[PDB]
């Protein structure tokens, strides 16, 4: 409804951790709507400018020698700091997958279905979903979701298994993650239901 | 690659002067300052008994930057930014039994500028009870994301919808949701 | 035990 035009400044600092802490790059970014204007690399040393539009910020803060000194800082006083202070409950964070397999649509034995294996609610992101038949991965006919973040330090995944289900079989997945030392396994059974 | 980020994001927004400060790392916010309270507010519970935050930094940082954002509307001819409509997606937070308690999630994505209303309706009307919110999450593209969260009891009887409206979208988005 | 997270601070633009 409202239809003024707006105008919309952000600042992004970053920090970039490799390896540890045992290399940081530290980022100072300045965007002007979408596009970013001037910033600073600690792999660089001083500011640049990024459009035209920056050019004057550049010139300007790079004459400032305690400001630029500050800035290189930054890896340390900042960035290495703040990984401290957060570190306990955001690098160190583990939370258990929750495993449920059903099937998408029910139908008939010998008709093709997807079987789904829903992973949710763990932490971090990084996990890997496997499906089998008996006891053979199927890696043909698997339609995944990929990662989804929920938003609220959790994750959840979507991996579905095309079948042609027959009577007498038996379908696993099988989840590792982080914060598990076997595997999670989860069967279904090709039964009437 | 990277093994971890964690970005401070502020904004400041003309002429609805509003403004934002928020931490973020890997992709989920730690915390951000409420600009109305003046209150650094985490974004779970459990985080503020390990750390802190003096949010009235929070507020001089963004003084700086409204008084840049005068400035760079200045510089470029007063050119405002494009509106790019969001992407909503709807989904449930674990897998959907009958009577089991659950949580709607409204996944609004890729937009800018950061304001929309979001309202969820079930069966045609507007529900608050229960529900939650995040702040604008920052996008590498500069772009911004939101989540809204809805508490619900499933059955056969509801339908849901996740109603978005946005300055680049012509009409209000509802995406829907049904007990399969 | 419990820290504090510090902000980096904005320069005033030319």
């Amino acid at each position: 409804g409202d239809t003024r035009p707006r105008f919309l400044e952000q600042v992004k600092h970053e920090c970039h951790f490799f390896n540890g802490t045992e290399r940081v790059r530290f980022l100072d970014r300045y965007f002007y709507h979408q596009e970013e204007y001037v910033r600073f690399d600690s792999d660089v040393g001083e500011y640049r400018a990024v459009t035209e539009l920056g050019r004057p910020d550049a010139e300007y803060w790079n004459s400032q020698k305690d400001l630029l000194e500050q800035k290189r800082a930054a890896v340390d006083t900042y960035c290495r700091h703040n990984y401290g202070v957060g570190e306990s409950f955001t690098v160190q964070r583990r939370v258990y997958p929750e495993v449920t397999v059903y099937p998408a649509k029910t139908q008939p034995l010998q008709h093709h279905n997807l079987l789904v294996c829903s992973v949710n609610g763990f932490y971090p992101g990084s996990i890997e979903v496997r499906w089998f038949r008996n006891g053979q991965e199927e890696k043909t006919g698997v339609v995944s979701t990929g990662l989804i973040q929920n938003g609220d330090w959790t994750f959840q995944t979507l991996v579905m298994l095309e079948t042609v289900p027959r009577s007498g079989e038996v379908y696993t997945c099988q989840v590792e993650h982080p914060s598990l030392t076997s595997p999670l396994t989860v069967e279904w059974r090709a039964s009437s239901a | 690659k990277e093994e971890h980020v964690i970005i401070q994001a502020e904004f400041y927004l003309n002429p609805d002067q509003s403004g934002e400060f928020m931490f973020d790392f890997d992709g989920d916010e730690i915390f951000h300052v409420d600009m109305a309270k003046k209150e650094t507010v985490w974004r779970l519970e459990e985080f503020g008994r390990f750390a802190s935050f003096e949010a009235q930094g929070a507020l001089a940082n963004i003084a700086v930057d409204k008084a840049n954002l005068e400035i760079m509307t200045k510089r470029s001819n007063y050119t405002p930014i494009t509106n790019v409509p969001p992407e909503v997606t709807v989904l449930t937070n674990s897998p959907v039994e009958l009577r089991e308690p659950n949580v709607l999630i409204c996944f609004i994505d890729k937009f800018t500028p950061p304001v929309v209303n979001v309202t969820w309706l079930r069966n045609g009307k507007p529900v608050t009870t229960g529900v939650s919110e995040t702040v604008f999450l920052p996008r590498e593209d500069h772009l911004f994301r939101k989540f809204h969260y809805l508490p619900f009891l499933p059955s056969t009887e509801d339908v849901y919808d996740c109603r978005v409206e946005h300055w680049g979208l012509d009409e209000p988005l509802l995406k829907h949701w049904e007990f399969d | 035990s419990k820290g504090l997270f510090r902000a980096a601070v904005p320069s005033g633009a030319s």
